[PDB]
């Protein structure tokens, strides 16, 4: 189950790497309103996988969180004074 | 009796990984306990008829005698001084009283989800007379000593009644002891059953043990024949 | 302790607990003052009755599978649980011909209520006698022991 | 305690992963300056960009042998008392007994 967190993390990072620098070429290069539709759309998509590694350490960091005669005389002396029997 | 049981096994090293996880599973850490086993069978040397006094037929069988040990009887001159806890098994006139028992062969059919014996015992508590000895009383029964196993082991207490013993087994003989575990421990879980009912909850209790411990370690139905002491 | 000891041991399954049974922390404790009080009277009654009438004689009371690290902090509370029981020995001056030997033992089976154990024995062996007495009540004391040093230990 | 460690480290990953980030936004920036006919930031742009990469690659390596550890350490150092009750108590009296 923990090798799908590494797939998983691993699939990311590469996800990540690989949009950052595709992302770079798509800008430089409404067509270019529709070019920087696609650079928000890459960027915030990057930010989310950000998200994702987050989720992972967080992941992770919760996986590792989740003798007799001394009693004798001592009771013999509490009982005695405790009940004040003496009394002489 | 009937003893619901599953076995299973693992080497040396997983000792450790094996307590750490009983004793999370159960909540209590194991309990050190031996116990000395002397086997039985009809003298060969005598010999009877197969029958009833109804002539109906009776299969010999082994009487199995046991009793415990002192542990300080286990632990020689180099063991000593070493915490007598778990860890210890990593490093391997009268008479007394007995339990003496005789075992059938396990319940048949295909697809069992346990093993289940039938168990025939009684106790043993003391003798007296010419020849008092365990020994001469499996005589006077007509039976003569075949052969002894030490075993040496930590049990855990669970629910409803069941039991986990990790163990090793040695056979006694002045030859020597040779141990039949050697490499690892046998593994055993079991109840003791004295209605239908209580057998298919007892059943689901192994069940949820194997269960629980699938993945890591498997606890199966041993083979019948493997279970029987019958003489032949 | 007790409840894990009952578990570990026997059941191979849960603990069988009772209230009765199991019930005793301040119950068991009171006993312990109500004894005091049933211990000074029996003095008293003793001093009257005996300590008066017959004059060398005095009084000195007296007490009465491996688990086992378990049993051992139990056992050291005994102490603290155990049936509240005294045993006044009365001490009667040696006659040459006989020596006449009586003591009393105080005890609380239910923790309120008191027993008391009577034992005399004034041995001359053509005269020998010997008593082993009960009473749960000190008006009952009080007439035996009126009755034993009336005959047995009397001039 | 190991524990402790592995969360030091985790916690260093995440300082790692900020810091790409924040390259990241210097490297965008630089490179609207660069497009801009500004060269002078060429170095800059381009070191803030590549120590970007490094810094990534860096908590790549660190977190995916933190995460192998992790599936390492499963059964050894990581899951799959009334006697001291009594003892302070016993403390307690002994001490009231004698103060």
């Amino acid at each position: 189950s923990n090798q799908a967190l590494y797939e998983k993390l691993e699939q990311t990072r590469t996800i990540l790497s690989v949009k950052l620098a595709e992302l770079i070429n798509m800008t430089t290069i409404a067509v270019a309103t529709t070019s920087v539709m696609m650079v928000n759309n890459q960027t915030m998509q990057l930010i989310k996988n950000v998200q994702d590694l987050l989720i992972l350490t967080r992941s992770i960091k919760e996986k590792w969180l989740l003798d007799e005669k001394q009693i004798e005389e001592l009771l013999d002396n509490c009982i005695e004074t405790f009940v004040a029997e003496k009394t002489t | 009796v009937q003893q619901l049981s599953l076995f299973g096994s693992i080497g040396d090293d997983g000792y450790d990984l094996l307590i750490s996880t009983l004793t999370t599973i159960s909540g209590n850490p194991p309990l050190l306990y031996n116990s000395l086993c002397t086997v039985w069978k009809p003298n060969p040397s005598y010999d009877v008829e197969n029958v009833n006094s109804r002539n109906q037929l009776v299969e010999p069988n082994r009487i199995k005698l046991s009793k415990e040990v002192p542990f300080s009887y286990l632990i020689d001159e180099t063991m000593m001084d070493k915490p007598l806890n778990f860890r210890i098994l990593k490093s391997f006139e009268s008479c007394s009283p007995w339990s003496l028992q005789i075992s059938d062969i396990p319940a048949a059919g295909n697809n069992r989800s346990v093993s289940m014996q039938t168990i025939a015992e009684t106790i043993i508590l003391s003798s007296a007379g010419k020849n008092s000895s365990v020994s001469s009383l499996m005589n006077g029964l007509g039976y003569v000593f075949e052969f002894q196993y030490l075993t040496i082991g930590v049990k855990f207490f669970m629910k409803h009644g069941l039991i986990l013993e990790l163990q090793k087994i040695w056979q006694i003989e002045e030859a020597g002891n040779s141990q039949i575990t050697s490499g690892g421990f046998l593994l055993k879980a079991y109840i003791n059953v004295s209605d239908i009912d209580r057998i298919n909850y007892t059943e689901t209790a192994l069940m949820n043990l194997k269960k629980e411990l699938q993945g890591y370690i498997e606890l199966s139905v041993p083979d019948r024949q493997s279970m029987d002491s019958r003489v032949a | 302790k007790k409840t894990l000891r009952s578990r570990i041991s026997s059941p191979h399954g849960l603990i069988n607990l009772n209230v009765d049974d199991d019930i005793l922390i301040i119950r068991p404790i009171l006993g312990k003052v109500r004894f005091a009080n049933y211990k000074l009277l029996l003095k008293k009654i003793i001093k009257d009755y005996v300590l008066d009438i017959v004059p060398g004689s005095s009084i000195t009371e007296t007490e009465v599978e491996n688990i086992t690290k378990l049993n051992k902090e139990i056992r050291a509370f005994d102490k603290l649980l155990n049936i509240p029981r005294r045993e006044l020995k009365i001490n009667l001056p040696l006659t040459e011909h006989k020596s006449p030997n009586l003591s009393l033992m105080l005890e609380s089976p239910n923790y309120c209520n008191a027993l008391i154990h009577i034992k005399f024995s004034a041995g001359t062996e053509a005269n020998a006698v010997s008593f082993d007495t009960t009473f749960s009540d000190f008006k009952e004391v009080e007439d035996f022991l009126h009755f034993i040093v009336a005959e047995y230990i009397q001039q | 305690p190991y524990i402790q460690e592995r969360l030091k480290s985790l916690n260093d990953i995440e300082t790692q992963l900020c810091s790409m980030l924040q390259e990241a936004s210097q490297v965008t920036f630089i490179f609207g300056e660069l497009k801009r006919g500004n060269e002078s930031v060429k170095p800059q742009f381009e070191n803030h960009v590549k120590q970007f990469y490094e810094r990534l690659d860096k908590s790549t390596t660190q977190l995916r042998k933190e995460i192998q550890l992790l599936d390492e350490n499963v059964g050894t150092r990581l899951l799959p008392q009334d006697t001291e009750k009594m003892e302070e108590q016993l403390d307690l009296l002994s001490a009231i007994l004698d103060p």
